[PDB]
RNA sequence: GUCUACGGCCAUACCACCCUGAACGCGCCCGAUCUCGUCUGAUCUCGGAAGCUAAGCAGGGUCGGGCCUGGUUAGUACUUGGAUGGGAGACCGCCUGGGAAUACCGGGUGCUGUAGGCUU
RNA sequence: ACAGAAACCUCCCGUGGAGCAGAAGGGCAAAAGCUCGCUUGAUCUUGAUUUUCAGUACGAAUACAGACCGUGAAAGCGGG
RNA sequence: GCCGUCGCUGGCAGUCGGCAGAGCGAGAAAGAGAGUGGCGCGGACGCUACGCCGCGACGAGUAGGAGGGCCGCUGCGGUG
RNA sequence: UGGAAUGCGAGUGCCUAGUGGGCCACUUUUGGUAAGCAGAACUGGCGCUGCGGGAUGAACCGAACGCCGGGUUAAGGCGCC
RNA sequence: AGUAGCUGGUUCCCUCCAAAGUUUCCCUCAGGAUAGCUGGCGCUCUCCGCAGUUUUAUCCGGUAAAGCGAAUGAUUAGAGG
RNA sequence: ACGGACCAAGGAGUCUAACACGUGCGCGAGUCGGGGGCUACGAAAGCCGCCGUGGCGCAAUGAAGGUGAAGGCCGGCGGCG
């Protein structure tokens, strides 16, 4: 007998998309080859994200793409997001971008194209940038979800700003005892 | 009926299954709990940092100039050694040619 | 570079001692096998290697 | 069961040593504590204010807050299977500068000088400590004296 | 210590580790009867520890070597002074043996002390071993071999080859 | 050699008794108008300078007590880990490491910071 | 002097062998004890922390911070 | 030796063939580079890429969790 | 000159069942005359676990288990069974 | 189809991982909630960090032992005033 | 210790609602026609857009009255200095 524990032998991580989409898997076949047969780590990172679930592929807003693509030294680079590029009405002027995404919302396409920009698909990025050169990989906010408001210390513990689960919000719904010193205590 | 009252048997075995992890350490700790009077002034010190912004640039450039100026003035066995030299792919490239040329 | 050269080697998987042992449950100086037997390890290594 | 009293079991821990009672030497109050310092916590029963809790007696922490009379200490406390970084307020009577790091700071200064000085002299000096090595071969002179013969002594019932 | 096989006599020399106070500590020697040298050094540290403020950590073995018998082809009488612990006390004994090697006489002592007193070798401390002249021996079992014209037969010679043959037609003879 | 003021560590500095104290100090000391406080100018407070080292205080002494520090006690007592060791047990021995404390014997008897004096 | 084992006065020794509400343990000697003088920090207020702990509540406690104060010559000490 | 699991988040799209040229396992970064001047008509298998291939380690299990079933039963839409 | 040795890839987040009668052994240990008694500390076990030895046996000793061939062992043994 | 913190039962294969009888609160003691122990899903990186270990420094402690011609408490015998 | 003499067939985590997290798909600061209407399988499917009323999301906070989500520099002027 060998003295070893086996509870961590099997690493939990995706080796392929749970999705049965045949176009997603054709991209995965494409980038499986590129990740394997090139020394580019950009190809490996993209390949990994094609496996990621919906909540691990947050949408990237148009405003956030412009903000990150406006930083110095990022001119004439291709913005690459493995996800959906949503539109941000709060933006007034859209510059000329060159983006690659899995999806682009209908209204974000017109705005990007109307400004002279170009919208690629991940099969077109491979022909344009086989190794990922001249790219700017971008991600949507991962903690941008209502669920992360509810995680952490339980709401009834000191300095716990967690959001509770209440059916309705109002004066009659979990505000009396434990949330003010006047009723029992507060923390 | 009566039952067992208390024990800690098996407890250090459970504690160590996921390890007794030490607390996480960050290079910046929270200012929670520090003296309110001292924290009030520290905020005031930060609040007016920008007042001496121009002065800092002048000294830094001046300090850089002096720093750059000072720099600009200032600037086992002999057989096994030989063999280890020849066997080096780069260094012994010519030496390996010499023995090959002579061999022919 | 003993540390690197030694950790590079996998732990040697030796066979059971051919000829048996005296008593694994007591020290060498007690007529057993455990502990430091100094150069007498070589006799053991021959029977296990 | 036991009681949950704050000072249960501190009969000897917080008592003063033998013939060391009475006034507290004032140099205890003249020490300078700065943020980041390492201090050994040791409850002194003469002063009952700002007493550290018994679980912190004999632990070593780090100063993070300094007030008129006390300091804030970040000190690890193990409760069951986890270790918590705890923040305690302790009057400066019940602490002392830890000398555990002083040996290190002394070594850093010595290391840097040797590193600096050796660099200008083009030599490689050892900087890392090492565990005690097995002692090297040597000769033992007999000086013309035969080694003393020892024998076991007979038993005697010196009862 | 386990008195395994025939013991050997070892000469072990040790000392305190030199220190600033005493740059050259004195040397001590011991006669150790043991199975091997690794055991011999171990028992040395057990004896000097009992006599001196010394132990393996604060001392070293200067010399360990086997002392060979000086007259292996000559018969001698040995006197062995030893102390041992019984189930209910400690005792000093003087014993005599007839052998060719001093280490053989000591091995006879351990097997004999085990036989006659159920004494395990970890309770026996051999203090002294001397070669003794026939005139100075005390034990009647040893003195009866001090006879220049000694003679005796071998009565009732037991058959030791009792399974070759295992079955035979003739009964053995014990007279020769 | 040393003191005065303020100290740090807080007996190697304490306690008992004896001897000796140049100079300057520190004192004892002489008074109660004022400040101040008492049953009491004893103490405290105030104003002084005839006298004295008697005492405090300083240095030294004692086969001094204490205290500090070593030796011995002792590789002893105790102890971490080991054995299909012993013994009916009580307990004990050994292997691998750590390792005390009395009695008893010796040595020592304040060091020192800041400022200011005295000592040809 | 009455006055005695024990009343009150005086001198000396006295490391606490007393006292500090109470159980015990700890702490304490120009004090934390005893006696006087002035007083109400046992007041108003927001956070942090400790103890039990689930790192929840209460209870109790610790450092601060902001006001009003007391006391002291003052340093300071005090929000039971 | 064989089975499975885990790991190398390992290798294979290069079956680039007469519009040809057979390599990228090798101690030690980066090109089997491009150019400018001084007779036969032939050459296995493979690759359901959810596939195929290699190398190394490992394998107890109640309560309990998870995965995979070209395991099994009945009915519906397609298909054979 | 990543500033002791040794070994090892780590960090982090959600959701979560069963459990919440335990019991045994070395050492330490409370009550009791003691108990295969009641109650604790430490570690290791049985429970959840087969296998070689202890004739037999929850826990002892050895040793932990995919299906096999050869070899060698542990604790234990070698009159016959 | 009353309720049952209680008794009994709960139906195919293989593979992988694998407990608890402990903390606190509860008219709580045959039960729950709670933390712990488990599993699953991942994700963020990697090819500095960490450790049921030692070493070197440095603190903490009042048990084993020892002491009682040392304090407290208990206690035997003489001896000199 | 309890159930089990034997054989066949039957025999026990389901369905509705709510909630939580995970995963897959659609669209995306929006999204959803579920109620209503129009136009054998078909009680299906298709459509509506001045049918998006309405739900959830896009704003929090306070008991409430209510309020309700960056600033810096330049020049000039009035006041204090
Ligand atoms: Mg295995
Ligand atoms: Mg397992
Ligand atoms: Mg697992
Ligand atoms: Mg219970
Ligand atoms: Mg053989
Ligand atoms: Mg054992
Ligand atoms: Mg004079
Ligand atoms: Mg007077
Ligand atoms: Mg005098
Ligand atoms: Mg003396
Ligand atoms: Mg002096
Ligand atoms: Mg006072
Ligand atoms: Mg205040
Ligand atoms: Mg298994
Ligand atoms: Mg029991
Ligand atoms: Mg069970
Ligand atoms: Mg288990
Ligand atoms: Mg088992
Ligand atoms: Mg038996
Ligand atoms: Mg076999
Ligand atoms: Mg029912
Ligand atoms: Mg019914
Ligand atoms: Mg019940
Ligand atoms: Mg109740
Ligand atoms: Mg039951
Ligand atoms: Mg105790
Ligand atoms: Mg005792
Ligand atoms: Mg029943
Ligand atoms: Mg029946
Ligand atoms: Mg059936
Ligand atoms: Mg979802
Ligand atoms: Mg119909």
């Amino acid at each position: 007998g060998v003295d070893i524990r086996h509870n961590k032998d099997r690493k939990v991580r995706r080796k392929e998309p749970k999705s049965q989409d045949i176009y997603l898997r054709l991209l995965v076949k494409l980038y499986r080859f590129l990740a394997r047969r090139t020394n580019s780590t950009f190809n490996q990172v993209v390949l990994k994200r094609l496996f990621m679930s919906r909540t691990n592929r947050p949408p990237l807003s148009l405003s956030r793409m412009i903000r990150k693509m406006k930083l110095p030294g990022r001119e004439n680079k291709t913005a690459v997001v493995v996800g959906t590029v949503t539109d941000d009405v709060r933006v007034q002027e859209v510059p000329k971008l060159k983006v690659c995404a899995l999806r682009v919302t209908s209204r974000a396409r017109s705005r990007i194209l109307k400004a002279g920009g170009k919208i690629l698909t991940f099969d077109q990025l491979a022909l344009d940038s086989p190794k990922g050169r001249g790219t700017v990989l971008l991600s949507g906010p991962r903690k941008g979800r209502e669920v992360y408001r509810h995680f952490g210390k339980a709401p009834g513990t000191p300095h716990s700003h967690t959001k509770p689960y209440v059916r309705s919000k109002g004066r009659k719904f979990e505000r009396a005892r434990g949330r003010r010193a006047s009723r029992g205590y507060k923390n | 009926a009566k039952s067992k009252n208390h024990t800690t048997h098996n407890q250090s075995r459970k504690w160590h299954r996921n390890g007794i992890k030490k607390p996480r350490s960050q290079r910046y700790e929270s200012l929670k709990g520090v003296d309110p009077k001292f924290l009030r002034n520290m905020r005031f010190a930060k609040k007016h940092n920008k007042k001496g912004l121009k002065k800092m640039q002048a000294n830094n450039a001046k300090a850089m100039a002096a720093r750059a100026e000072a720099i600009k003035a200032l600037v086992v066995s002999r057989k096994l050694h030989r063999l280890a030299y020849i066997a080096h792919p780069k260094l012994g490239r010519r030496a390996r040619a010499r023995i090959a040329r002579g061999l022919r | 570079h003993f540390k690197e050269a030694n950790n590079f080697l996998w732990p040697f998987k030796l066979s059971s001692p051919r000829g048996g042992m005296k008593k694994k449950t007591t020290h060498f100086v007690e007529g057993g096998d455990a502990g430091n037997r100094e150069d007498q390890i070589n006799r053991l290594i021959r029977r296990m290697n | 069961t036991n009681t949950k009293g704050k000072r249960r079991g501190t009969r000897y821990m917080f008592s003063r040593p033998f013939r060391k009672h009475g006034v507290v030497p004032l140099a205890t109050y003249m020490r300078i504590y700065k943020k980041g310092d390492i201090v050994d916590i040791k409850g002194m029963g003469t002063v009952q204010k700002g007493m550290p809790h018994k679980c912190y007696h004999g632990k070593t922490g780090r100063v993070y807050n300094v007030t008129q009379h006390a300091v804030g200490i970040v000190v690890n406390k193990q409760v069951k299977g986890k270790i918590l970084a705890k923040r305690i307020n302790v009057r400066i009577e019940h602490i002392k500068h830890s000398k555990s790091r002083d040996s290190f700071l002394k070594r850093v200064k010595e290391n840097d000088q040797k590193k600096k000085e050796a660099k200008e002299k083009g030599t490689w000096v050892q900087l890392k400590r090492q565990p005690a090595p097995p002692r090297e071969a040597h000769f033992v002179r007999t000086n013309g004296k035969e080694p003393e013969l020892l024998e076991p002594i007979p038993y005697e019932f010196m009862a | 210590m386990k008195a395994s096989g025939t013991l050997r006599e070892y000469k072990v020399v040790g000392r305190c580790l030199p220190t600033p106070k005493c740059r050259t500590p004195p040397l001590y020697r011991m006669r150790i009867f043991a199975p091997n040298h690794v055991v011999a050094k171990s028992r040395f540290w057990y004896f000097v520890s009992q006599l001196k403020k010394m132990k393996k950590s604060s001392g070293e073995i200067v010399y360990c070597g086997q002392v060979f018998e000086k007259s292996p082809l000559r018969v001698k009488n040995f006197g062995i002074w030893l102390r041992y612990d019984s189930r209910s006390g400690t005792h000093n004994m003087y014993r005599e043996y007839r052998d060719l090697t001093t280490a053989g006489a000591v091995t006879q002592c351990y097997r004999d002390m085990g036989a006659r007193h159920r004494a395990r070798a970890h309770s026996i401390q051999i203090m002294k071993v001397e070669e003794i002249a026939a005139s100075k021996c005390r034990r009647p079992a040893v003195k009866q071999f001090h006879d220049s014209k000694i003679k005796f037969p071998l009565p009732h010679r037991v058959l030791r080859r009792q399974h070759k043959p295992r079955f035979t037609t003739k009964r053995p003879n014990t007279f020769f």
